[PDB]
RNA sequence: CGCACGGAGGCGAAGAACCACAGAUUUCCGAAUGAGAAUCUCUAACAAUUGCUUCGCGCAAUGAGGAACCCCGAGAACUGAAACAUCUCAGUAUCGGGAGGAACAGAAAACGCAACGUGAUGUCGUUAGUAACCGCGAGUGAACGCGAUACAGCCCAAAC
RNA sequence: GAUACAGGGUGACAACCCCGUACUGAAGACCAGUACGCUGUGCGGUAGUGCCAGAGUAGCGGGGGUUGGAUAUCCCUCGCG
RNA sequence: GCUUUACUGCAGGCUGUCGCUGAG
């Protein structure tokens, strides 16, 4: 079977999903971990310096 | 402090609701009961409320089917304001 | 005349010879089978505590830590290391322990503010320190001329940030002339050097 | 799928905000809804 | 526009609130008009009825109801 | 009568609009704290950790945010050495913890132009690419002092 | 006209058309609960007295990290003291 | 990427020693 399109094909599962904290479309609901702000894993908000530039 | 009734839902089918069945149909806050509304409908209108139905509508409002006793007319309830 | 305290202080110099050697063979039983972070109503060690500030007064809290003896427990590299860089066994932290014990403590009583803290012996694999916590927000110390400094906003969390005696100490802060250059008034502002 | 009574109160926000400018507002401005959604060529969260 | 802020803070508190409920009926029989698609409408009243009680809500506060 | 110049209608000399200060209101989720939940729901709540304690959550504290700055920990590699291992990149990137309006430092068990001398601490200029390090290769790299800025000096433990 | 010829607007190049601009004045914020002033306390000196003065410390050894720190940096860890 | 009696190191295992650690 080939793993594009025939493949794409299973794709009915929901995953991600409006955050309840952050409003972004990332609150994991299997993990009920937000993928994007920490919601669920952390107290603290999601945040790294990777994000930007070193200098900025 | 947020009210129960929002205000009449009046649409073709509200109205054979109204005239067939006496049922007033109406736009109640999505936080109240059927018990609430069975209430507040009386208090405001001076009836007596039978059955309650209740519906979350899709316009993110909440509907209200309300049947009124025999002993009051539905017509003449809604013909008032 | 010699102060009672200085008995305490003089038995504290050989913890391993004579009544404190019995002592401290009796207590670590206990210890070993107590938690991280036990409160005590009395320092083992008065003179010690009045010393470094210790009082017998509303806010003024005392308690027993211990901290595992040894490096750091590390975890071996998972990717590319030059051989420089591939230790795991010799490699130690560059807190000493009195200090873990000191933010463990801190971590136990969020709304205290450690005053200080000291040694209270070891078995073969761990240390004990008793740390000197202080109520910023009880008024018997808001009212203390020796203590009420500790209650100012910009004493919050002074353990994490390094502002203790062993702390201090441990940053390097000690001499004031040759072999701190790198020292003060920061590691950090001095490059990570110190 | 079983939807809940909050996603319901959001789907029925997006299908509201997927209505057109109002003809006044034309006029108003003196002379476009940038957030046009189709059911089939777009996707919505969630 | 019609009901002033003196009219309101000279009303007992008892008054008040009886004016509340007729303010509010007044509302609630407009938006039932307005959702009868019913045009014998005159927008500023609507809006007033609005501020009205507001006015009368935040002097029932000042005074402790 | 916001952007926004429509239509209808309304508000303003009972001085509106508008601006400043102060106050009122301020749904749900959110550190999110009665419990559970993709912003809803279920049957009185400082959940959790602590201090005091009338030992009752009675009185209090912590949590999270913030452009970067700041302090304390953990800590690479590409690269340079025309290869590469120490060295270098660099205590850099990145990670963990935390404060403030600034941090940190700070009244000598100092300095050591060795003196009949200086006199808390930061910082700026300089000292100086000097001393020191280094397959003594490539590279690395201070301080005292001096000229400035600003200046401030005190409290315990113990004795009695 | 000008203690105002900065800048902008206005149907084209504007000191004098409008806002402003010079001069004078006012308010808030910061400096700062600081300086000054004041209330209280009481500084200091001689002689005698081995009464007091911070311990796993000072210091040494083993193993590491770090630093310009070289025998002579700072720190950690185990042992001794 | 992989290999090995290539160079150099790093885990891990075995073993002596010190601490925990005491009486005859
Ligand atoms: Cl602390
Ligand atoms: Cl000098
Ligand atoms: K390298
Ligand atoms: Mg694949
Ligand atoms: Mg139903
Ligand atoms: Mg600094
Ligand atoms: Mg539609
Ligand atoms: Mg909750
Ligand atoms: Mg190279
Ligand atoms: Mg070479
Ligand atoms: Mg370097
Ligand atoms: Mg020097
Ligand atoms: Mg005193
Ligand atoms: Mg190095
Ligand atoms: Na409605
Ligand atoms: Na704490
Ligand atoms: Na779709
Ligand atoms: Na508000
Ligand atoms: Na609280
Ligand atoms: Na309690
Ligand atoms: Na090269
Ligand atoms: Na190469
Ligand atoms: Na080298
Ligand atoms: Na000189
Ligand atoms: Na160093
Ligand atoms: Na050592
Ligand atoms: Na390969």
């Amino acid at each position: 079977t080939g793993a594009g399109t025939p493949s794409q094909g299973k794709k009915n599962t929901t995953t991600h999903t409006k955050c309840r904290r952050c409003g972004e479309k990332s609150y994991h609901t299997k993990k009920k971990v937000c993928s994007s702000c920490g919601f669920g894993k952390s107290a603290k908000r999601r945040d790294y310096e990777w994000q930007s530039k070193a200098g900025e | 402090s947020w009210d129960v009734i929002k205000h009449p839902h009046v649409t073709e089918k509200a109205m054979n609701d109204m005239d067939f069945q006496n049922k007033l149909q109406f736009a109640v806050d999505d936080r109240a009961s059927k018990g609430e509304v069975a209430d507040a409908v009386e208090e405001q209108y001076d009836v007596t409320v039978e059955q309650v139905n209740t519906q979350n509508t899709m316009d993110g409002e909440k509907k209200a089917v309300v049947r009124l006793s025999e002993d009051d007319d539905a017509q003449e309830v809604a013909s008032r304001i | 005349a010699r102060s009672a305290y200085s008995y305490i202080r003089d038995a504290w110099k050989n913890p391993g010879d004579g009544q404190l050697a019995e002592l401290q063979w009796q207590r670590q039983q206990e210890w070993r089978n107590e938690g991280a972070v036990e409160r005590i109503e009395r320092p083992t060690r008065l003179d010690k505590a009045r010393s470094q500030g210790y009082k017998a007064k509303q806010g003024v809290i005392v308690a027993r830590v211990s901290v595992r003896k040894g490096s750091a427990r590390k975890r071996r590299h998972k990717a590319g290391r030059r051989s420089k860089r591939q230790g795991v066994t010799r490699i130690t932290r560059r807190k000493d322990i009195q200090r873990v014990a000191e933010e463990r403590a801190s971590r136990t009583f969020p709304n205290l503010r450690v005053l200080n803290s000291y040694s209270v012996g070891q078995d073969g694999r761990q240390k004990w320190h008793e740390v000197i916590l202080i109520d910023p927000n009880h008024p018997a110390i808001q009212n203390d001329d020796d203590l009420s400094w500790i209650c100012a906003d910009d004493q919050a969390d002074r353990v994490f940030r390094g502002l203790t005696g062993a702390g201090r100490r441990n940053r390097g802060l000690s001499g004031k002339g040759k072999g701190s250059e790198k020292t003060r008034p920061s590691l950090r502002s001095n490059g990570g050097k110190g | 799928g079983k939807k809940s009574k909050a996603t319901k109160k959001r789907l029925a926000k997006l299908d509201n905000q997927n209505s057109r400018v109002p003809a006044w507002v034309m006029l108003k401005t003196d002379r476009r809804n940038h957030k046009r959604r189709h059911w089939r060529r777009n996707d919505t969260d969630e | 526009t019609v009901l002033h802020v003196q009219e309101i803070r000279d009303m007992t508190p008892a008054e008040r609130e009886a004016e509340l409920d007729d303010l509010k009926t007044e509302l609630l029989n407009a938006r039932a008009v307005q959702a009868a698609g019913g045009a014998p409408e005159n927008p500023g009243r609507i809006k007033e009825l609005r501020k009205a009680i507001a006015r009368i809500k935040t002097i029932q506060g000042e005074e402790g109801d």
